[PDB]
């Protein structure tokens, strides 16, 4: 019935497309009417191991918005993680937690029992919330999530963010992708074998104008000044920001997104044009996020 | 001092970067002309070779001739000069020359479709469209 | 209410007839409670500049209206604009209680947050009308009213924002004589002498406590801070501007003694057991001016 | 639009913080002339009584005249505004708006000697020569 | 010499006649190097508050006189109390140069040293003499007399203790006239204008370096410290106590420019070409006259 | 005067071959005959901005071993400028040794020391010189020249400023072999290649350290630093990159093994027994190198 109650929610790799189509839905619903006391009685733990006000905010906003009280932590910058969520799974009936170290929300699932386990990140390896959010976004801006064109501009090498969503809109029929990206931070190659052995189509491009006209979803992602030196970060950045003069060509419904913060990537120009969608994009994170909640704690969702 | 055949918006810039305006001399701009071309003109005031040179990274394709003496005393194209020196600014963050009291300096040589501008301080190269752009 | 959905950044923005429906709601409020008045409500409790003291005062108030709360107090650290952190923060809440180590950010936050409302806990020097509204109302409580009372302040006028924004706000009312006792070095500003000027309203300066505290209704310290002066300059002139026990034998009944908190070396303890001890019943009166303010923001009708 | 008596060094100023120089229009500029004076003629296109507020900071005793409709169509000097925006940076090194993508605000009002600016953010005034040191 | 043994602790405890030798020594040894003055000799370079602009220059004449150097530099914290210190090291040394953040510090080792001299570095608000000292010579050589002499001081004059040094240095010679140019907050104190007063010195304010410029001789400059206003009334004052090259038309010849180091924004970099900069020739002349005074010290024979 | 009397010591590519064989012949003459007072009554200035102990140490050492006094200091992670700060200095030492976090600091203090003579212990990616003296010296003692030799770099030689001085100063010597051995995202520049196909210099790519082991004379080893990459690809690929005892058996009698230093997981401890080892005796030519660049710099006549 719902194939996501009591269920961990670990990884996007771990969500079916039946799973995805659900969790969207529940969004839409939430999103258009409130379910303001849907989590009475509910205690969350909010276990930020790795402190992120931006992603501790979203989350327990959305807990307060269905009704359920909030319990947590944010550790600084620097017991074994086993013996701590065998006790927090005795105290609460939810656990997000984001940590430093990768796999550590699985690991936290062989201990919690029957408390579901919800991964804010771990470090390099998943961060689906993040995903599903952006889903959600461009599903609404788009009205479809097939048949779209979709660039991915940035840091595409270490972007934990892009290898999510290129995987999960390889679950959707007739996407093309293209990734802008300068060669140091190219998309990976098991990325690119993924979307081969599905026969979906891909492209790599060297500005974003080049591809300006045709595009649906411009992504825009956080090139780290510290992957690069920034002698070679100076030679390659003219390539991959976005200001509002770029586009002229660009399609009506195309919308710009970016999971935040923007540093020297997007320039406060675009804010004023209509493609800009990143702040709404995360104003979605809430849905995204409450539709996870609830299908986790309950069993029937009267919807 | 007069130079003809300015690239647009290039006349105002070569005005701020070289501090054309910072005299008490007659001095007389136009802007968006025919050819859009802009036009600098300067009353009883010497350029080197080198300044003629320094403008060549901005308007190429230029004319530099002196009329201080009401007759066209000399001729003058700029030439692509081999150092640039007090108006480009480092696009690498961490050179020691955005803080300190010294001018920025760029070594200059000719490529194909570029050209590499190495700082004297960092000793980094950079194509002048990336020094350029900031 | 007049107020409803808008901010409460600067006290020279509030005006006189704002001021009086602030202090009645708080009054209103504190008598009878309303505990469900913002139930369902979200706010963020957005200390960029941490304050315990006060971040403990505004939540109370908060959740004695039955609001959620989310928020974080970032530590001493001085990357993402705070235009962008608020128009990503409007998207979550409905309102938006802020501090911040940088004078104006309240102001700023005001034209990237829509129309969910920002209400200061101060940014530096400039405002800090929560403050200055718990003043008034305890002022009002103890005194009957706030006009034609005799105000004694003391201690550092100089970078006194609380004494500044109180100043000028009880200029708003009539018939109040001022009494400013200060070391020469942390004097009252020139353009606050001028501005009482401006409205023939009576001021003077004094040495010590001892010339005034027979004809004072009002005695508000403040905290010298040690560093505004070499320990040997603050430790010669200091006397004139701490306050014992055996000072309060001239005061009428009916004076109060007022403090922002926290007090160091300006107040003796001697003073508690007296009845005009009033700084921690000063302190908590804030739950009552900021529920009835962060009410009239988001409420419509006195329920 | 055509404007005349612009102080000394003062000509150049206008055109770079009012962003003048960013149209396709006919510019004529002439710096250090006969009264030294200055010029600032652009064709098509016209300012109105706000912006030609916005220099009086810079060019008080101004005339701004017109030549769009073959003669000289209104005269008028710049009257002080009640609020200058974009040109202005405050001189409090801890205001917020230095970081963020704002625009500069500062509220004006004469003083004897002195001219009051308020920012907008800090609610901090300012003498006008302190404000524009900097 | 007659400052053989004995400790150099505050310029009030040091004669004219005293200060007259350790000028003379100084242009002596900066005439004819003497490089192994103080060889086998080991001196003790304290600096229980960090200083690498004070402790570079002190520990280059030491070793410009042949001599071994050990020492310290504390961390910024506020155990062992500093007699036991000084009652251990004075065992191990001959001399003892020591930077202490508290006042009388170096009076303190004197009780505790036995008869290894100290030297003092600077034990914050009070004393500093070798910074005046080198003003001093540097004043000395550069006008060729201290008598007789107009001498600006600009910037914070409330709390400079090298200008309070010295002023009452300069004030055991004869007809000097003074100009004060600082913010009325920062004012030159009240003990130093009676103590000129006292001795019939003239002495006189003014908003401005303009008003002086003409008729100066030395312009010393000192680091107005943003910290001791909010930075508000700094930016707005501030103009009329830093220095740029403009303003050196009328200035004369022989006048130099003078300051402790270092500059932040008092000086603009435009002045280090003219010939009136001498605030790095007058840092080099802190070897020399450092070098004099351990000699003197440390050795009754000018060599 | 010598030709380097006087002279800062900012780039390698500021030094002409004609020089670099000035410095390692001083080297040698300063290592087989001490002269512990050449520098006698010389103050010298060790200004770490960017702390160092391992440079540190061998610099202050060097200067001590010439009888030259030592002042100095050893900043933690400025307000007064680098002009300000060394226009000082300038007036206090004889000669400044100095570390920076910015490049092109010793190039600015140059600038503004006057006579005092700069030399650069490293600003941050751009030069090093002293390193590359260092490990010339080490390479032409252990194969009595510097032309016709193979030389092998291996792990980060993307952002290994030791391996790009050193490859640029062997360029200035005839007939050598390079090989890089390197992960992809770590390559050799394009800048250094450049260089030598315009020099006509042989050199060629190899995936592992097992292709071309029998036929090196220097193999260089670098700290490839975990941060460049994410742990994920470090591990993966780290096992091509390391060096074993058991991976030297067809290398050559007169080979040696060479590393800046510190080595974490790059080199075994196995091959220290090993007679191929050379990378502390690198480290303590690097007395010499460095004793050698102060002399030449501090005195005209060198009794060599
Ligand atoms: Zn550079
Ligand atoms: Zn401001």
């Amino acid at each position: 019935a719902n194939p996501l109650y009591q269920k961990h929610i670990i990884s996007i790799n771990d969500l079916s497309r039946d799973d995805l189509n659900l969790v969207l839905a529940t969004a839409a619903k939430l999103k258009a009417n409130p379910q303001p006391e849907l989590l009475k009685h509910k205690v969350i733990a909010s276990c930020f191991f790795e402190a992120s006000t931006r992603t501790r905010l979203s989350f327990e906003t959305s807990m307060h918005r269905l009704g359920a009280s909030v319990v947590g932590f944010s550790d600084s910058a620097n017991e074994t993680l086993a013996d701590t969520i065998s006790v927090i799974s005795t105290y609460v009936d939810a656990i997000v937690m984001r940590h430093p170290q990768e796999g550590a929300a699985r690991l936290a699932t062989e201990f919690s029992g029957n408390v579901p386990v919800l991964n804010a990140a771990d470090a390099s390896n998943q961060h689906p919330t993040q995903t599903l959010l952006d889903l959600f976004t461009i599903q609404e801006t788009q009205g479809r999530l097939d048949n779209l064109h979709v660039a991915m501009v940035g840091d595409l090498k270490y972007g934990r963010t892009v290898h999510s969503l290129t995987q999960a809109l390889a679950k959707f029929d007739g996407n093309r992708f293209y990734f802008i990206a300068p060669d140091a931070l190219a998309m990976p190659q098991y990325i690119l074998d993924m979307l081969d052995e599905k026969g979906i189509a891909w492209s790599l491009h060297s500005s974003i104008e080049e591809v300006m006209a045709e595009v649906d979803i411009l992504y825009m992602t956080r090139v780290q000044k510290e992957r690069l030196d920034p002698s070679e970060y100076a030679n390659v950045k003219a390539q991959f920001v976005l200001r509002a003069s770029d586009l002229h060509n660009a399609k009506a419904n195309m919308k710009v997104l970016h999971p935040l913060p923007r540093v020297d990537e997007i320039a406060t120009d675009v804010d004023k044009t209509p493609h800009a969608w990143y702040f709404q994009q995360a104003g979605n994170g809430i849905f995204a996020r409450q539709a996870l909640l609830a299908l986790v704690l309950n069993r029937d969702l009267v919807l | 001092t007069v130079i003809d055949h300015i690239p647009a918006q290039i006349g105002f810039k070569l005005l701020s970067l070289f501090k054309l305006t910072e005299t008490d001399q007659r001095i007389t701009i136009g802007l968006n002309l025919p050819s859009r071309k802009d036009l600098i003109k300067i009353e009883n005031t010497f350029l080197s070779e080198d300044q003629v040179d320094q403008l060549a990274l901005y308007a190429p394709q230029a004319t530099v001739n002196r009329i201080d003496n009401y007759e066209v005393v000399g001729k003058s194209r700029p030439s692509l000069p081999e150092r640039i020196d007090n108006v480009l600014v480092c696009p690498n963050s961490n050179c020691i020359s955005h803080a300190e009291p010294v001018s920025s300096s760029f070594a200059v040589r000719k490529r194909a479709n570029d050209i590499a501008l190495k700082c004297k301080y960092c000793e980094k190269e950079f194509s002048h469209n990336v020094v350029l752009a900031n």
